[PDB]
Order: C-alpha cells, then sequence, then structure tokens
C-alpha cells in the first residue's frame, strides 16, 4: 500500500481546517481553506468522482473563495469499500448528473428560482440608503 | 500518478527557477540602501459569483442531450438559460451594471 | 405539517431521488439495491412500529451492505492472524498471494 | 452522564458511607464545572488566573455540597436503621444548606438555602420510592 | 464507517468550534461555515459515490450552489456593517442587547 | 391517537365520502349559534376600532360576519364529529378484535365485597 | 422598496415555507429552508438603519449556523441508511444534530439569545412575520419526526425555554423584548408535548399565532415600541387600550380566555402519560409570563399616565390603514373556549 | 403594427446587439416546436445501445420476439443508415 | 450465519480463449452471428439465477463455442484475419473506420469459406428469446415470507357515543 494515500490527504484535510479554524490574518484562514479544498479536491478526484472534483475545484475555489479574497483584500482503513464490477461503456457519476433535467425538473426550478431571488435580495441589500 | 508527478515537476522546476533567480544577485555585494472601499467592484464580484453559479447547473448540458426525454431536457436547459438572462436584465435595469 | 401534496395530485416530485432501487438511468444498479428491495418489500404498509421491530433482519443486512463493519472485522482478523503467524515464523503465502501465480483473463 | 448516577445509586442506601460521599462529591464537582463553563461563557470577568480561580471556587463549593449531603444523609440512613425514610434526605439537603451558606457567609441564605435543599431531597427520595418519572416516555 | 469518514467529520466539528468560537473578524465566522460546507460536499459525495447511487450525483452540486448563493449574502451583510464602522469586527454588533 | 397514518386517508380532503354516512349538525345547533355570536362579536369590535356608532353602523358588513362565522363552523363541526366518529369506530373494532386484552370482570355484588370502612371521629 | 420587489420576497418566504412542508426528501426540505432564509432579510432590512443591518446579520448567522448542522445530520443519516425520505432517523447522533438544529432555527432555549435581540432591532411588521410565520417550517419537521425524538432532550430544552421566557420577560421595558420572550416561553410550551401528541402542539401554534397576530396589530394601530409609549394610547383610542389588556389577559393564560385552551390540554395530555411533576412546573414558571403581561395591563388600560399638550393635535386625525382582520384576530384570541372540541380536526 | 415597425426600427439602430440577441433567442425557443427531425434525434437516442440486451424466456407465445438477430421480426435501423 | 459454499478449483479449470481483444474486437460481429446460441442460454442463465455459481455449465459452452469459432477461424481464412486485426490493434482507440479495406477483405473470405453474413446495423443489440428447459428460479431472491399486513378494518360509521365526552362537553 501506498502507506494510506486517502488517510494522509484526510489528514492534511483535517489539518488544513485546523489551521484556518484559529483565525488567524483572515487572509491566512483564506489560505489555509484554499489549501484545504485543494486537498478535499484530491480526495473526490482519487476517489473516482472526475466531474464532482472539478466542479469543487472550479466553482468553489476560482469563484467564491476568490470573491472571499477580493472582499477581503478591498477591507482592512481505504481501497477496501470499493466495488468489484464496471461501469460500461460510460461514467455512471456523468450520467447520474446528467441526469437531473431529465429526472430532476423540480430541483432545477426551485434551484433557479432560488438564483435570481439571490439576485434580487443581494441587489435590494447592497442598494443602501 | 502521472498527473500528480506532473504537477510535482512543474511546481518543482517553478520554485528552483524562482529560488535561484531570487538569489543569484544576493551573492555580490551591492549598495543595500485606503479607506474608499468603492461598493461597484463588491458588487461585480457578487454577480460574477451568482453567474457562475449558474454556469455551474449547465455544466451537464453536454451529457443532458443523450436522454430519450429531448423535450423535458430541453425546456430546462432554456428554462436555466432564460432565468440567466432575466437576471442580467434586472441587474441591468436596476443600475446594477453602471460605474 | 407534512401535506401530502403529491400524493393527492400524483404529481411525484420528488419520490423519485428517496431510495437506491428507484428507476436510475440507464438502469443503472446499485451496490445495495438488492438488500434495500428487500427490507422496502418487507416493511410495506406494515408500520413504522411493526417495521421496526419485525423487519430488522433485512434491515440489517442493508445496512451491512452499506457499510460492510463485520467484513471489516473479519478480514481484519484474519490479517491479523496471518501477521502473527509469520511473525512467528510457523505459516508461509503461497505463490498465489504473492504475485507468481498464472493469470487468468 | 449516567454512569455518575448508577455509581451513587447502586451503593446500598444505609451502608458504605465513604463510596457515597465520594460519588455526590463527584456529582456535585461535575455540576459546578458545568456550570462554571457557562459563567466563562457569558461572563469572562478579566482575564485567565481570575477565571480558573471562579471555576475552582465553584467547582470546590459544589463538590462540598454534595459531600455533606451524601456523608450526612447516609449517615442518619444508618443511624437511624431506617432506610427508606425521606427524613434521612431531608436532613442531608439541610446540611448542604448549610454548607453553602458557609462558604457565602451569609446566615439569609444559609437557612434559605438549608429549608429548600433539605425539601428537595425529601421529594427526590419519595419519587425514588414511589416511582416518579420527571421524564415520562410516550405511554399513550 | 471508516477512517475517512471520521476524519471528514472532525472536519467538519473543527470547523463548527471555530465558527463557534469568534475571536474576531466576522470574515472568519463566514470562512468557517465555508469550511463546513467544503466538508459537507466532500462526505456526501464519498458516500454518494461509494454506495453507486446514481441520482444523487445531483444533490452535490446543487448543495454547492445553494450554500454559495448563502455566502454571497452573507458577504454582502459583512460590507454593509462594515459601511457603518469602518471594520468588520464582532464587538462593533453589540447596539442590540438581552 | 394519532391517525395521520390511518389507511385509506386521502390526503387534503376536509371531507370523506364516508363522512356522509353520519347526520348533519342541525342549524339550531348551539355551536353555530355561538360561532354566529363570534361574528357578531367581531362586527361590533370593527365597528369600535373604526370608531363608528358601534351596534348600527354596517349592518351589512356585520351581517357578513356573522355569514361568514356560521358557514365555517358548520363545516367545522362537521368534520369534528366525523372525527370523533372515526375515533369510536376505531376503539370498537380494536376491542372487538383483542377479547384476550379486554376480559370481561366477573359481575359481583357489593353483598359479598369486603370494603374497609374507617369511621369519622 | 418596490412594492413588486416586497411582495415577491414574501411570496418567495411563503413558498420555502411551503416547499419545506409539502417534501419528502431531506435535500428538498433544506432547499426549502434556503429558499425562506434568502428571501427573509431583506424583509427585516426593508428599512434601513444600523440597528435593522446588526440584527439581520445575526439572524443570517444562526440560521446559516443552522442549516450546515441540519446538512450534517440529513448526511449522517443517509451514511448509516441510504434513505432520503423524512421519516424516523434511525441514528442515535443524527437525531441529536437534527433537534439542535431545529431548536436553533425555533429560538428554543438555550439558542434563545437571538430571538430578542433580532425582534428589537426590526420593526413591528418584520417581528410580526418572524414570530408567526417563521416558526411553521421547523414545527412541521418536528412532528413529522416526533417519533424519533429522545424525550429527555426535547423536554430539557421545553422547561428551559419556559423557564428562560419566564425570567427574562420581567426585565424588560421594551414591547419587542417582551414579545420575543413570550414566544420563546410560548416555543417551550409547544416542544414539551410533541413526544406525545402532535395534535396539541399544532393547536398551541395556532392559538399562539392568533393571540401574536392580535398583539402585534394592536401595537401597530397604535405605534407603540416602549412601555411609556403605550401608556399614552388611553388618551387618544381608550378602546384599543382595553382590547389589549383582554388580549393580554388570554395570553397569560387566564380562563375563560382563549390562552386557557392550550396549557390545559397540554397539561391534560401530558398527565395520561403519568407526567405529573414537568407540567406542574411549567404552570408555575407560566405565572412568570402572567406577571408582565399583567404589569403592561397595569401601565396601559387599567391606569391613566400623563400625557402631553401635542396630543391633542393627535385628537383631529383618524387611522388611513387598516387592518382588517383584527377584530377577528382579537375575537378568535379571546372568546373561543366553548369551541374546544373542534380541536378533534387534527388541525 | 405601425408602432411596432417604427419601434423595431428604433431598436435595430443603436442597439443592434440586443434585437440580434433577441432574435436568435427567440428562434431558439420557437424553432425546435416546429421541426421534423426532432422525433429522428429522438429515434437516434433510443436505437444507442449502452446496455446488453437481456433475453427474453421463449415460453411458445412470443411470435414478435425473434429467436436470432438475423431474423426478419424485431426494430430495424434501416431509417438510420438512410439519413 | 451460515457457510458460503464455492466450487472447487476444478470445476474452474476450462480451455480458456488466449486471444487480444484487438482479435476479439476484429471477429466481435461474426462471432455474434454464429456463437449466439450459448451466448443467449448464459446471459438469460445469468440475469434469472443472479448467481456466478449457478451459471458455471453455460459458461463452458461459451468458451467451447467461441474456440470452435476461432479454430474454423484459423482453418480456412487465417492469413486474412490477421490483417484485419493488425489494423485494429495499431489504432489506440480501436476504430472499425480505420481500417475499412481489412475488413472488407475479411467479410469475402469468410463468406465464400463459411458463407458467413456480416450482421447489419441494428441487428446484434436486439432482444431476443431463448429457447431453454431449464427451470425458472421460483425465489431467487431467497426472500423470507412477507410479514402479516395489518387487519384493515370495514364497517359503516355511526355518530361517536355521547359525542365527544371531552370534560364537560355534552356534544
Ligand atoms: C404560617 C404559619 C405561622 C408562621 C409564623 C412565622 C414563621 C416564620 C417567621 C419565623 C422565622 C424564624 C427564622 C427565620 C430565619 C432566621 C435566620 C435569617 O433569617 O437570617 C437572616 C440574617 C442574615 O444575616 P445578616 O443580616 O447578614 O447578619 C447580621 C446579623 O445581625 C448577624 O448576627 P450575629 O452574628 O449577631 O448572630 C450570631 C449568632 C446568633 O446566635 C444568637 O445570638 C442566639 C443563639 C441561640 O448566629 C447564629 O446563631 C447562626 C446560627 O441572619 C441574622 O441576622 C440572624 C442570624 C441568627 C439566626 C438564628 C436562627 C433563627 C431561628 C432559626 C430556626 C427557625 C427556622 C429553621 C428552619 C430550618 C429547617 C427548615
Ligand atoms: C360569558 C358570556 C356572556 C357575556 C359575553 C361578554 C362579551 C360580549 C361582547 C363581546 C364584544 C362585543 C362588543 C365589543 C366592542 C366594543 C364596543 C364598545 O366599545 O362599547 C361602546 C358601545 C356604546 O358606546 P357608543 O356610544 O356606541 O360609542 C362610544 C365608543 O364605542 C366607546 O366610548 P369610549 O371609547 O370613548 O370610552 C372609553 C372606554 C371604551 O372602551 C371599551 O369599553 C371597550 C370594550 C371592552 C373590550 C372587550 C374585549 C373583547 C371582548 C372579550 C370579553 C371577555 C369576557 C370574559 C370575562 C372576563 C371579563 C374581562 O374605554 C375605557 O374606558 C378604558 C377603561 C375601562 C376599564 C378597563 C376595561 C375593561 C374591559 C373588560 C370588558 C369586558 C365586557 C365588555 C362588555 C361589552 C362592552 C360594550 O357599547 C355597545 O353598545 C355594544 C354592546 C353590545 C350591544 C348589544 C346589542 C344587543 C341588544 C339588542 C338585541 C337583544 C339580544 C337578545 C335577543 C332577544 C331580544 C328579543
Ligand atoms: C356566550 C353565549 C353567547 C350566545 C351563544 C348562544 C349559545 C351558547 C352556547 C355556548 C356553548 C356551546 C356548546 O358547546 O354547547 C354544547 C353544550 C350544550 O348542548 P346541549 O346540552 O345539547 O344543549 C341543551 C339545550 O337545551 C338544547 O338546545 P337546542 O338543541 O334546543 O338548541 C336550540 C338553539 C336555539 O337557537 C336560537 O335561539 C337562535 C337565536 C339565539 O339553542 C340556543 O340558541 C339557545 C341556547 O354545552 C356544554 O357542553 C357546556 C358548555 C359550557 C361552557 C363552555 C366551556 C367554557 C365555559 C366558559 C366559556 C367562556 C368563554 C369566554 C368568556
Ligand atoms: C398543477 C398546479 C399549477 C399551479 C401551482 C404551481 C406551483 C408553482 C409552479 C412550479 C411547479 C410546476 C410543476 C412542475 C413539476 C415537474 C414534474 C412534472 O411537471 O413532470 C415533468 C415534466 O416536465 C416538463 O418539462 C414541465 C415543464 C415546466 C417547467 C418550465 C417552466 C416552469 C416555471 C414555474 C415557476 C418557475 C419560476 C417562475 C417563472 C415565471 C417531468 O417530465 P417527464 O420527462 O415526462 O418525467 C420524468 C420521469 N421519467 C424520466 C421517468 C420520464
Ligand atoms: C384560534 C382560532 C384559529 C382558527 C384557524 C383559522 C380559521 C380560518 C381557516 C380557513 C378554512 C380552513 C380549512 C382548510 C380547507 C381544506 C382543509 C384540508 O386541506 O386540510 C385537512 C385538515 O384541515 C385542518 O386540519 C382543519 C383546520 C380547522 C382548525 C380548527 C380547530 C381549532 C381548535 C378549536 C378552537 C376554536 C376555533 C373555531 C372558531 C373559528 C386535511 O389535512 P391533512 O393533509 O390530512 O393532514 C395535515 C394535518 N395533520 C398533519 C395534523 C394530520
Ligand atoms: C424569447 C427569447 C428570450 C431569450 C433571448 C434573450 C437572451 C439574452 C438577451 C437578454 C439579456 C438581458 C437584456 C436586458 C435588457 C435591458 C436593455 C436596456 O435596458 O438597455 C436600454 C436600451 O435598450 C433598449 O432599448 C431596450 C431593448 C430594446 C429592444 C431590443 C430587442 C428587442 C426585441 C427585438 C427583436 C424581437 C424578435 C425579433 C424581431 C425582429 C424580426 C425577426 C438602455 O441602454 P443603456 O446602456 O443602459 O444606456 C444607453 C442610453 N445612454
Amino acid at each position: 500500500m501506498t502507506m494510506y494515500i486517502a488517510f494522509i490527504l484526510s489528514t492534511i484535510f483535517v489539518i488544513g481546517f485546523v489551521g484556518f479554524s484559529s483565525k488567524p490574518s483572515p487572509i491566512y484562514g483564506g489560505l489555509g481553506l484554499i489549501v484545504s479544498g485543494g486537498v478535499g479536491c484530491g480526495i473526490v478526484l482519487n476517489f473516482g468522482g472526475s466531474f464532482l472534483g472539478l466542479m469543487v475545484f472550479l466553482i468553489y475555489l476560482g469563484g467564491m473563495l476568490v470573491v472571499f479574497g477580493y472582499t477581503t483584500a478591498m477591507a482592512t482503513g481505504d481501497w477496501v469499500i470499493y466495488d468489484t464490477g464496471d461501469s460500461g461503456f460510460f461514467s455512471e457519476e456523468a450520467m447520474g448528473i446528467a441526469a437531473l433535467y431529465s429526472y430532476g425538473t423540480w430541483l432545477v426550478i426551485v434551484t433557479g428560482w432560488s438564483l435570481l431571488i439571490g439576485v434580487v435580495v443581494i441587489m435590494e441589500i447592497t442598494r443602501g440608503n | 500518478m502521472n498527473i500528480m508527478l506532473t504537477l510535482l515537476t512543474n511546481v518543482t522546476l517553478a520554485s528552483l527557477l524562482v529560488l535561484i533567480a531570487f538569489w543569484l544577485p544576493q551573492l555580490n555585494a551591492y549598495s543595500e540602501k485606503r479607506l474608499p472601499f468603492s461598493m461597484k467592484f463588491f458588487l461585480v464580484a457578487i454577480t460574477f459569483l451568482l453567474f457562475d453559479l449558474e454556469i455551474a447547473l449547465l455544466l451537464p448540458l453536454p451529457w443532458a442531450s443523450q436522454t430519450n426525454n429531448l423535450k423535458t431536457m430541453l425546456t430546462m436547459a432554456l428554462f436555466l438559460l432564460i432565468l440567466l438572462a432575466a437576471s442580467l436584465a434586472y441587474e441591468w435595469t436596476q443600475k446594477g451594471l453602471e460605474w | 405539517p407534512f401535506f401530502d401534496v403529491q400524493k393527492r395530485l400524483g404529481l411525484d416530485l420528488d419520490r423519485w431521488m428517496t431510495i437506491q432501487s428507484a428507476e436510475q438511468p440507464h438502469k443503472i444498479p446499485g451496490r445495495c439495491h438488492a438488500f434495500e428491495k428487500e427490507w422496502i418489500e418487507c416493511a410495506h404498509g406494515i408500520g413504522g412500529i411493526r417495521a421496526e421491530k419485525e423487519c430488522k433482519i433485512e434491515f440489517d443486512d442493508f445496512v451491512e451492505c452499506l457499510l460492510r463493519q463485520k467484513t471489516m472485522k473479519r478480514l481484519s482478523a484474519i490479517k491479523r492472524q496471518r501477521d502473527k503467524l509469520i511473525k512467528e515464523g510457523k505459516y508461509t503465502p503461497p505463490p498465489h498471494h504473492l504475485g507468481k501465480e498464472d493469470p487468468r483473463p | 452522564a449516567k454512569t455518575l448516577l448508577h455509581k451513587y445509586s447502586d451503593i446500598p442506601e444505609g451502608t458504605e458511607c465513604h463510596r457515597k460521599a465520594y460519588a455526590s462529591t463527584s456529582i456535585g464537582g461535575a455540576t459546578g464545572l458545568i456550570v462554571s463553563a457557562y459563567s466563562i461563557a457569558l461572563k469572562p470577568p478579566a482575564s485567565f488566573l481570575e477565571g480558573v480561580a471562579r471555576t475552582g471556587r465553584y467547582t470546590f463549593t459544589s463538590a462540598a455540597i454534595g459531600a455533606i449531603f451524601g456523608l450526612t444523609s447516609c449517615i442518619s440512613a444508618q443511624v437511624r436503621e431506617k432506610p427508606d425514610d425521606p427524613l434521612n434526605y431531608f436532613i442531608g439537603g439541610c446540611a448542604g444548606g448549610l454548607t453553602l451558606g458557609a462558604r457565602t457567609r451569609s446566615y439569609g441564605i444559609g437557612a434559605a438555602a438549608c429549608a429548600y435543599m433539605g425539601l428537595t431531597a425529601a421529594l427526590v427520595k419519595m419519587g425514588q420510592l414511589e416511582g416518579w418519572q420527571v421524564f415520562a416516555e410516550p405511554k399513550v | 464507517m471508516p477512517l475517512v469518514y471520521m476524519n471528514i467529520i472532525m472536519a467538519f466539528a473543527i470547523a463548527l468550534a471555530g465558527l463557534l468560537m469568534y475571536r474576531s473578524h466576522l470574515m472568519s465566522s463566514l470562512l468557517c461555515l465555508e469550511g463546513m460546507m467544503l466538508s459537507l460536499f466532500i462526505m456526501s459525495t464519498l458516500i454518494i459515490l461509494n454506495t453507486h447511487f446514481t441520482l444523487a450525483n445531483m444533490m452535490p452540486i446543487i448543495l454547492l450552489v445553494f450554500a454559495a448563493c448563502e455566502a454571497a449574502l452573507g458577504l454582502s451583510l459583512l460590507v454593509m456593517v462594515s459601511n457603518t464602522y469602518g471594520t468588520d469586527y464582532v464587538q462593533n454588533l453589540n447596539l442590540l442587547q438581552c | 391517537t394519532m391517525m395521520s397514518g390511518r389507511p385509506g386517508r386521502v390526503p387534503l380532503q376536509f371531507l370523506p365520502n364516508e363522512a356522509r354516512s353520519l347526520p348533519p349538525p342541525k342549524l339550531t345547533d348551539p355551536r353555530l349559534v355561538y360561532m354566529g355570536f363570534l361574528g357578531y362579536c367581531s362586527g361590533l369590535i370593527d365597528n369600535a376600532i373604526r370608531r363608528r356608532p358601534v351596534v348600527s353602523a354596517g349592518l351589512h358588513r356585520q351581517l357578513l360576519y356573522v355569514t361568514s362565522f356560521v358557514f365555517f363552523g358548520y363545516y367545522l363541526l362537521k368534520r369534528q364529529d366525523y372525527m370523533y366518529a372515526l375515533r369510536d369506530h376505531d376503539m370498537f373494532a380494536y376491542v372487538k378484535s383483542h377479547p384476550e386484552d379486554f376480559p370481561e370482570k366477573d359481575k359481583k355484588t357489593y353483598g359479598e365485597i369486603l370494603e374497609e370502612f374507617h369511621p369519622v371521629r | 422598496m418596490n412594492p413588486i420587489i416586497y411582495t415577491t420576497l414574501i411570496m418567495t418566504v411563503m413558498s420555502g415555507t411551503m416547499l419545506v412542508m409539502i417534501s419528502s426528501h431531506w435535500l428538498l426540505i433544506w432547499i426549502g429552508f434556503e429558499m425562506n432564509l434568502l428571501a427573509m432579510i431583506p424583509v427585516l432590512m426593508k428599512n434601513f438603519n444600523p440597528r435593522a443591518t446588526e440584527a439581520a446579520t445575526k439572524y443570517f448567522l444562526t440560521q446559516a449556523t443552522a442549516s450546515m448542522m441540519l446538512m450534517m445530520a440529513i448526511i449522517i443519516n443517509l451514511l448509516y441508511s441510504g434513505q432520503w425520505t423524512i421519516t424516523k432517523m434511525f441514528n442515535p447522533v443524527a437525531m441529536t444534530m437534527m433537534t439542535m438544529a431545529l431548536a436553533m432555527k425555533l429560538g428554543l432555549s438555550p439558542f434563545h439569545f437571538w430571538v430578542p435581540e433580532v425582534t428589537q432591532g426590526i420593526s413591528l411588521q418584520a417581528g410580526l412575520l418572524l414570530l408567526t410565520w417563521q416558526k411553521l417550517a421547523p414545527l412541521s419537521v418536528l412532528c413529522q419526526i416526533s417519533q424519533s425524538i429522545n424525550p429527555n432532550l426535547m423536554l430539557t430544552m421545553a422547561m428551559l425555554s419556559i423557564l428562560i421566557g419566564g425570567w427574562g420577560g420581567l426585565n424588560q421595558t421594551q414591547l419587542r423584548k417582551i414579545m420575543a420572550y413570550s414566544s420563546i416561553a410560548h416555543m417551550g410550551w409547544m416542544t414539551a408535548v410533541l413526544p406525545y401528541n402532535t395534535t396539541m402542539t399544532i393547536l398551541n401554534l395556532l392559538i399562539y399565532i392568533t393571540m401574536t397576530l392580535a398583539m402585534f396589530m394592536l401595537l401597530i394601530h397604535s405605534s407603540a415600541t416602549t412601555t411609556l409609549s403605550l401608556s399614552h394610547t388611553w388618551n387618544k383610542m381608550p378602546v384599543i387600550t382595553s382590547l389589549m389588556m383582554v388580549t393580554l389577559l388570554s395570553m397569560g393564560g387566564l380562563p375563560p380566555l382563549s390562552g386557557f385552551m392550550p396549557k390545559w390540554m397540554i397539561i391534560q395530555e401530558m398527565t395520561k402519560n403519568e407526567s405529573i411533576i414537568m407540567p406542574t412546573l411549567m404552570a408555575m414558571t407560566a405565572l412568570l409570563n402572567l406577571y408582565f403581561y399583567m404589569r403592561l395591563a397595569y401601565s396601559s388600560s387599567l391606569t391613566m399616565f400623563p400625557s402631553t399638550n401635542n396630543m391633542k393635535m393627535k385628537w383631529q386625525f383618524e387611522h388611513t390603514k387598516q387592518m382588517k382582520l383584527l377584530p377577528t384576530m382579537i375575537v378568535l384570541s379571546t372568546l373561543v373556549l366553548p369551541m374546544t372540541p373542534a380541536l378533534s380536526s387534527l388541525n | 403594427a405601425g408602432r411596432i415597425a417604427s419601434f423595431l426600427k428604433n431598436a435595430w439602430a443603436k442597439e443592434p446587439v440586443l434585437v440580434a440577441s433577441f432574435a436568435i433567442g427567440g428562434l431558439a425557443i420557437i424553432l425546435p416546436s416546429l421541426s421534423p427531425y426532432t422525433n429522428y434525434a429522438i429515434r437516434i437516442n433510443r436505437a444507442t445501445p449502452y446496455n446488453y440486451p437481456v433475453p427474453l424466456r421463449d415460453d411458445g407465445n412470443m411470435p414478435d420476439v425473434p429467436s436470432h438477430p438475423q431474423d426478419p421480426q424485431g426494430p430495424s435501423l434501416e431509417w438510420l443508415k438512410n439519413l | 450465519p451460515g457457510i458460503v459454499e464455492l466450487p472447487t478449483l476444478e470445476d474452474l479449470k476450462v480451455q480458456e480463449v488466449k486471444v487480444s481483444s484487438s482479435v476479439l474486437k476484429a471477429a466481435a460481429h461474426h462471432y455474434g452471428a454464429q456463437c449466439d446460441k450459448p451466448n443467449k442460454e448464459f446471459m438469460l442463465c445469468r440475469w434469472e439465477e443472479k448467481d456466478p455459481r449457478r451459471c458455471l455449465e453455460e459458461g463452458k459452452l461459451v468458451n467451447q463455442c467461441a474456440l470452435d469459432f476461432f479454430r474454423q477461424i484459423k482453418r480456412h481464412c487465417a492469413e486474412p484475419f490477421t490483417e484485419y486485426w493488425t489494423c485494429i490493434d495499431y489504432s489506440g482507440l480501436q476504430l472499425f473506420r480505420h481500417c475499412r479495406k481489412q475488413q472488407a477483405k475479411f467479410d469475402e473470405c469468410v463468406l465464400d469459406k463459411l458463407g458467413w453474413v456480416r450482421p447489419d446495423l441494428g441487428e446484434l443489440s436486439k432482444v431476443t428469446k431463448v429457447k431453454t428447459d431449464r427451470p425458472l428460479p421460483e425465489n431467487p431472491y431467497h426472500s423470507r415470507a412477507r410479514p402479516e399486513p395489518n387487519p384493515e378494518a370495514e364497517g359503516d360509521l355511526k355518530p361517536a357515543k355521547h359525542g365527544s365526552r371531552l370534560f364537560f362537553w355534552t356534544m
């Protein structure tokens, strides 16, 4: 065994959470959270969740930790539980994620309404006056 | 294994080059002698974030086109894009995209 | 409280996503699908109290499949005893478990 | 947790006083530690040293209360040769109240504490005897 | 339940405790909620992938989206509070009391 | 008695079909009269809040208050009677189906029951 | 704000609560909670001032922490059984996480600290909304999983809520803080009967909502947020003060008023389960709520406080805007005790 | 008619990007409901075998089910080939 | 709870098909056309029994039939097949389109030698019927007996006796 690479990744995840949970110099806490997010993305990718890991790493990191850093700058045992068979000539994760439009019409409707309301709410809150 | 090794090689080469650049001129001796917080930048960041969230939902569209339910998938994709357009229109007409 | 609008209207707003064995895309099968199907068929209409007291065998099997704790315990026991024997020196692994076997397609 | 509850309750009431006193002391100390944690959270007085001093005083007060209650109640039950009597518990409660008054150095609180604690102790014994349920399970 | 799940759970617990500490800098509070949601995403993804439950592959993304939307609102709130005081200190929010 | 999960319960029916086998409440029911009285009180309070002659400001509005209260009260009484009828029906059926849990007491006269006597002195 | 945007936000809050109430999937319940929280903040910040912003940020922090805890409970429950349906939890740890999340959302002690401050910061209409409509979804979820709850924890939090509300209301001069502590005590009363009868929980919720609506609309009509401001109302609107006194008497649980219906019934229910001590303590503690209601009644309608000279000008004007349902709310909150058996309607 | 024509001419000047975007979006919404090749796309998606076709146990009452793929009975893909 | 029974190592010994995936892909269409009956027997047994231990002889049969198919290929047109598979093996995606000419030569050789017609598009994906004499498993899931349902009482509603009977209310 590669000395439990998943276990050491989870350990680095916990260590990073301890790192930014002390909340020193919120830029340093943000950087610790960025490292933790990268490590969690590595965990998900090594597990087999390529699309979900890349969604973490793109959306989470590149958008919202980026916006948090922007706002802050403006201010002052493994390998065992796994499967045996194969998937076919497609990836089950992509098909299941892909199925939301065909199957998850209700989820799409509620999520889109929530996002539009969120835009309206942000503008109203930041309106000022 | 290949991707981790490639990442490690890239980071190692970048680090080696930056440190040699930062220490090559350090061997020879030389002389060696606010508040404003504009609101519009936060708003453009938040708009990018809201738009980014919308982007994730579509991401599965390339795979969504093989379902045998083409009508429902097309309707929901167009609904999502229409709501993204409506968010853009609402922020446009409320002076949310101005400087 | 719970207003069962879906049952009254026959809508199926979110019931497609509640259990493993409910019409997955491309007929992909859940790992614990057989166990969950048996547990559901045991406990249908019986009610929660009687389901909890009477369908305990199927739920235990379903839980075991989901978490595999007893399988982990058995495998750990086997590995630990094998390690003890190899440390003592009275057991030798066969060529199959050392990578010296003849692989099959 | 209920581990201390079981440790206290398992000992027979009319015998073996020192373990009853020890168990009641531990229960009181745990209660005082919880109270000290809440007090530190809601009211951080000035610093670390005064906070640890306040925890020490609360814990020692509650432990002394529990020790005196257990010791006096068990001794009363033993000498009176009448177990399952709420009077023994009442006496223990009164003793506990007296100890609390001494710590606060108040005649009124000591007297007030003694009467109230004794009544509470008597009621707990009556509940043990009669099977009263503070937290009843859903029966009907 | 193997060690990876307990590691992610204790990561969530550490993030929750760090949020409940409130040294200062409400931005740190938002960061702690953010680490909480990240741990939730990781563990839900692991559970769903391990059990091959094909449909709930949707719900991590959705969770992310919703949580991310929440983050946006929080940032707005933080910003507005700063506009009143010039800093995002926790101790400035004592106008309302019990 | 939690009847939410009772079998054959249509989710959002105020009154099921079987409730039609029960006698409807009379229109002179005292509870209906109390509902009408509550509507009249609401009308008087509405007049008082608006600074209008309390007894004789709006007769149409007071009539509407009384009528709406009576209407809703009638339907509410129907539903209440139906639910109590279901409770009794289920209780009797359960007693009938489980005789071993409700054994018959042996009828015993006071002549051979010994009750302790306590004098008052 | 724009009336269109305000109506959209109100319907979004109601749709979130509705989403929570009609769904059978834990993810959809969580989504409904998220929608409700998202649309609730601008309502609290409808009138802009620093106090409202502080109240909104405190409310957001509390509700977001509760939502994260609730999602943790959902994921743990999924881990120990691959189920998404809202039913019995099947995990001891998950149930506790769920119970604490819902207690934080409801404002039950010891998670009560945010309610008085948020209520004081926001306006009267926002407070009406927060104290009436924002209790439906968590209580509905609690009713759905009542067979799972540990009675010890729920009853401990209920008794703590009753005690905290009773004691904290005694120290208040501000009307909104009085309403907040009253709501905390009433939530404590509601959650003590969940382990035994959810119908009594719903009956208590309905009676409390009726009384709270009446009291808030009376406070809005006579635009007072302090005791001394309310003490001036008799010199302009004595009938409003009389109605407010009767409503306060009802809220204190006096027979034959409507407020006596829940506690009585709840006590009765708790006696069928061989629980005697706990209802006794609950009633003795509700005496504190009655005391501060009576103090408010003394200051408002039972005595005539001094007035000012400018009040004369207010004698020449009448309210332009009226609440249509205020008389009905008053009558339903004072005079429905004879109709108690109607609770069989499984309200 | 005339007012609509005036509005479209006034928007086509000084706002051509918005006019083009709205026209393209409207076409993307409307045209799919009228195209006759949408059902062809659905049929093509149905004809893509991702899974093994599990045979059915013969019971003597299955005339439309083939015994061999070469048999005439069964779905054909000649419409796909001609496309 | 119980002992899991497994076949002996001798039961799992079979004459194996030792050709690579490029050869298999080159032959796949004619293999599906020719060796169909044992394959469908095996797969129907496999989805009906839901147990590998109950399908071993059918697997031996499909191995034997595949061996027979490849022996026929070897005997009549080894060279045409070899050239065709060389092309398939070269490509990383093993695309059929890349070497159409090799396939055409192979198709002509088999038809003349064995009269084999290559299946058309949409044929190998058909759902077909299998004539088998193996009995249908009556309890393939090994389920227990379902618990008895609740009594499901029925009757005709009557008014509640003496009303609600709640405290002092007479109705
Ligand atoms: C047990 C059940 C059975 C009994 C039921 C009891 C309840 C029934 C009624 C419930 C509510 C309905 C009325 C409420 C609206 C308010 C009206 C009002 O303000 O009075 C003025 C009004 C007369 O004044 P006005 O010249 O028109 O206008 C001047 C302003 O309105 C007023 O002039 P102002 O505003 O300038 O004067 C200021 C004054 C004005 O402020 C007020 O007086 C407001 C009234 C109190 C609010 C009531 C709250 C809601 C009711 C709940 C009651 C709880 C009962 C439970 C027991 C606990 C007791 C508290 O405020 C004060 O002075 C403040 C200090 C007073 C001390 C603290 C207040 C104590 C409150 C407790 C009252 C409870 C009994 C009230 C009885 C009805 C009062 C009219 O009174 C009436 O005429 C209405 C009385 C009812 C009409 C009956 C018509 C039927 C007769 C013919 C048909 C015969 C029937 C039989 C058929 C067979 C025949 C052949
Ligand atoms: C009936 C009551 C009407 C009044 C109440 C409305 C309540 C709010 C409005 C939102 C609820 C709309 C209900 C739609 C639920 C979706 C499920 C149902 O409609 O069937 C779907 C049909 O989907 C259709 O596309 C419906 C399209 C409707 C959505 C487009 C616009 C929705 C806007 C509603 C509000 C959104 C924000 C506000 C916009 C102005 C599934 O199609 P299908 O594929 O066969 O089945 C899938 C299962 N398979 C995979 C086995 C085959
Ligand atoms: C204090 C006064 C409060 C009054 C309440 C407001 C009055 C106005 C309401 C307007 C009419 C309401 C009727 C609704 C129409 C359809 C009802 C249907 O949708 O719901 C049914 C049931 O409707 C309600 O249960 C009946 C509401 C009646 C409330 C009155 C009882 C209040 C106690 C007595 C106090 C006196 C009040 C009378 C004077 C006005 C089926 O519910 P179900 O989907 O199966 O399960 C959900 C409930 N569970 C979970 C508890 C099981
Ligand atoms: C049914 C299809 C819907 C989906 C398609 C749309 C997808 C993306 C497009 C929408 C994005 C959001 C649009 C938001 C609209 C705001 C426009 C606006 O406010 O701009 C006005 C001006 O723009 C306007 O006039 C409003 C819209 C004008 C009409 C644009 C096209 C409308 C439809 C035309 C074609 C319709 C269909 C085809 C007809 C043609 C024949 C085929 C002011 O401009 P400023 O930059 O702020 O300041 C300039 C002054 N100093």
